[PDB]
């Protein structure tokens, strides 16, 4: 039970009819008027659906592929090949972990450099065979570890940025969880970017911004709101292409329905790129990122 | 007129220190070099032409106090923003340059820095010039939120086009180079160079120590450490900087 | 009654050869993957009657005048009924055409000499000219030292054909089988667009014995197994032989060039 | 390797003759002129195993020994941008008579302590990946690549297997295959099998007359074929691992003579012979375009091998 659902916990207690109908009204009211910090908590739920949750509903004959051909197969970054309505595609993304034991195995969807290098290898495979690429962003951030630094965390991300920049196939990214800074952008240099309405995209965690700007990490909520990290915020800035609705209560309430909405958005976004050649697709991505930022001349 | 070395506490004349390119005479500690002094040290006298000198930051997120914080850093440093860009020559060879200055909002990268960097890179591409970028960044430009994050992608597209044109990019990582700057243009030079003891990495020592619950080595994240771990072509004492750059430029001089 | 039974090298359980073969030579008692001969491998992964063998008659020469070489080859030919340690050609799986090369470690340990290099090159070059995907089953337990430097150079020879095939935008599936060691491991076996192997297959540059001696330590049990290589990022997938045919069919379908 | 100072078995005649002329008139110098004759005879008629010992000398010159005599303004560059800077594989950028080039090779180490640091010139996968990165740099800027092969082989270790020794070498073979710049390799030490070939996929390959190139070590072959490691000498002769043997098979393009007694007797003179060979070979490739240069390398390797249709 989240904090903002306390009204419904109070109302559901003076039931264990008029109240019944109110409770339903109050549920719809709360979930149709979510505040930024409410959305952040929905994004951070253990049961927030993962990349491997959605794939079977969206793609056919998905085959998971492992490794960076260099060091390790990173459990936090998955990928493979499949079909989208008969069109061969590559799919990559961070994999959070469905339960507690799984969270440790998946390192909470926090990739090591080997994870980024694996993503890159799979994207270069897609490019060679002219397959569109779909990426699922779902990470609180790249892993801030000792071994991650030794193995070139920064380099692995930075290389993905410049290699994704000039990819000659369509790339479509969607944030399905948190969008943790450079670690999210490391598989986010796409022609089109989507976000679930309750997903986030931030240059730094709200807790991190709070501790730095106000020296109090308990002001995370204000930091979140001031940075404007919600899907609708990012869309207002023209940085993402579309916001995808979630079922009432959040994506975890109906994975199948959520997946069908994602699939539909994938199709529409990919279709908008249909007429572009290999060189034009890369140039399209160039123009997208080159023109982000506001400044006074 | 005096400068105290932050590491060995030795007092020196500011003028003599500067003539030594801000390297401590006593302990060899490399003290930060400001943007224009860095440029002076690596170019032929009078060859520098500054680009976009007057570009200034906006407040697209309406973040409270942001523009007030910028004004203060401007007054303190005399810079418009945390990067100075332009063209210059070294031993008669022309190059594009960008020098970040960590005195200004910690050298954190916002829209202005992203645009100024892209403009010089794109200029270099159109005119077939090599490009050298001195990184210095100690955190995120959080006041511009998602827009600052995107600057990593923005600078990368320009950078990869420059590279795809067959042109040289020297990444010169200076102290400190962390976060998004480290995880974007700073780590992908054709040749990556740094300076003794410079700290370079994705996450800070404190966050990593807390995450892993262990003590990190004293040399962790130093330029020397990155060289050992395959991430730098060369660690370069400032005394050799000008000659190393001249030699690399000469090797890469087209046709 | 002899031949009708097979004993599992790992668990020592005796099985009808017929039943074992129908299980693609996987021990049904302990799941140990027993070597599959070149023609049986091809049979397991292709449509009945679709296999066309290439260069079936090519045979080894003795370019170094190495003593007793052509005699050692003749014995392996009598023992296995093969000309040399690789069988190449074209086939179809669910109607999709592909080039194939299957090494057989029974013959001179699957060590790669001139014939294996040339046959592999010819099928790869054929696939390049005809825009076909190519699938190579590696199996090699040492070097063909009787051909000296010429054997070493086969690593380079096969690589240039492979890279040309790759540059044409075509699919290469490397299917590493037990064992894949030495020059073969350090050449075509490790550079598939997709690398697949089988449970517990041993893959590496140097052998366990040589490594243990050089480093003076005892290597873990799983050292150099397909599972280990997957953990260390070097294989796309470990494939139980009972999923082999389905796995290859799906990859071929994903990569089928819109055509004809 | 052979420790400095100890005399090789094939030098016995010279040491025998040495004493006598030291157990001395007209005759003493008869021996002195005879010793000089015998020195030249022995070193003009070297046997395969004699050459192997010379190649394995601790003081055999290394890649970093030759570079300063051959290339100008050489700048060493480090790292694979992936894991580690391998001490056993060095590389960098410089000039060959005014033309910018990239140089890479195994670095064996000049003394005992240095051997340990350099891992005896036995590269780990990070070493091969570093070599590849620098070659890809060369290709981007259209620089010719020169490689120095000097290795008893890629390192057979636990960590080397973990980090993909086989993959690092295999990837070098396919990526070197299609490089669009000229590539010239020279074996200056031992040519240890796949670990040598990992930086050996070149348009032109040279060998010093006492260097070797083998699919396996003589000791390895002898242990496997004859089950007796002590028959290394016959294994070596039977495999035909000397420079002149490899040239006879058309696998290398030229044999570079060494000073009398071996390359270690006159590094400068050796280097100038190497430099001369580099210039000649590179000149012979001058008229080839970027695609032709790759195709030239394709034909070179594609046509190696002998078989009966
Ligand atoms: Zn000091
Ligand atoms: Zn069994």
């Amino acid at each position: 039970m989240l904090d903002f659902e306390k009204p419904l916990f109070e109302i559901r207690n003076k039931i264990e009819d008029m109240l019944e109908a109110s409770l339903e009204r109050e549920t719809k009211k709360i979930y149709t008027n979510l505040k930024p910090w409410d959305r952040v908590q929905i994004a951070r739920l253990q049961e927030r659906p993962t990349t491997l949750d959605y794939i079977p509903y969206i793609f056919d004959s998905f085959m998971e592929l492992h490794g960076d051909r260099n060091f390790r197969d990173d459990p936090a970054m998955i990928g493979g090949i499949g079909f989208l309505n008969g069109r061969a595609v590559t799919v990559i993304g961070q994999q959070r972990g469905k339960d507690t034991k799984d969270n440790i195995y998946r390192n909470f969807g926090m990739a090591h450099p080997e994870g980024y290098r694996k993503a890159l290898r799979l994207m270069k495979q897609a490019e060679k065979f002219n397959r569109p690429i779909f990426t699922f962003i779902d990470t609180k951030g790249a892993y801030p570890g000792k071994a991650a630094e030794e193995r070139g965390q920064s380099e692995s991300i930075a290389t993905n940025l410049i290699e994704m920049a000039s990819l000659k196939v369509p790339v479509i990214a969607i944030v399905i969880g948190e969008g943790g800074s450079g670690g999210a952008l490391g598989i986010g240099i796409a022609n089109k970017v989507l976000m679930l309405e309750n997903s986030t995209y931030s240059v730094i965690s709200p807790e991190g911004a709070a501790a730095l700007l106000w020296k109090d990490s308990n002001l995370a909520k204000i930091a979140a709101e001031t940075m404007k990290i919600t899907a609708h915020d990012i869309k207002q800035l023209g940085i993402i292409d579309d916001v995808i609705s979630e079922p009432l209560g959040g994506a975890h309430k109906d994975i199948e329905q959520q997946a069908l909405a994602i699939k539909s958005a994938f199709v529409a976004q990919l279709d908008s790129l249909e007429s572009l050649s290999r060189d034009e697709i890369a140039n399209d991505r160039f123009e997208k990122f080159r023109n982000i930022g506001s400044y006074i001349e | 007129i005096m400068t105290k070395c932050p590491k060995c506490k030795k007092i020196m004349y500011t003028k003599e220190l500067a003539e030594n390119l801000n390297v401590c005479f006593n302990c060899d500690h490399h003290i930060a070099l400001t943007a224009y002094k860095r440029i002076e040290a690596i170019s032929d006298e009078g060859s520098f032409t500054e680009f976009d000198k007057g570009m200034t930051s906006a407040n697209p997120l309406d973040f409270p106090s942001y523009l007030e914080k910028i004004e203060k850093d401007q007054q303190k440093t005399g810079l418009k923003e945390a990067v100075v860009t332009g063209t210059a020559q070294l031993d008669g060879m022309k190059f594009g340059v960008a020098v970040m200055d960590s005195r200004f909002r910690m050298g954190s990268m916002g829209s202005v820095i992203g645009e100024k960097i892209c403009r010089i890179i794109d200029y270099c591409t159109e005119n077939r010039l090599p490009f050298i970028l001195f990184s210095a960044s100690g955190g995120a430009r959080m006041q511009e939120g998602i827009i600052s994050l995107m600057q990593m992608g923005k600078t990368s597209v320009s950078l990869k086009r420059h590279s795809d044109a067959g042109l040289l990019y020297i990444s010169y990582l200076t102290h400190p180079t962390t976060g998004g700057v480290s995880a974007s243009f700073a780590s992908v030079g054709d040749i990556n160079l740094s300076e003794p003891k410079a700290l370079i990495g994705f996450a800070g020592r404190r966050v990593i120590e807390q995450t892993i619950n262990e003590k990190l080595p004293d040399d962790f994240q130093t330029a020397e450490f990155l060289l050992e771990h395959g991430q730098l072509d060369k660690v370069v004492h400032r005394n050799d900087m000008r000659q190393t750059l001249s030699e690399i430029l000469k090797i890469h001089q087209e046709v």
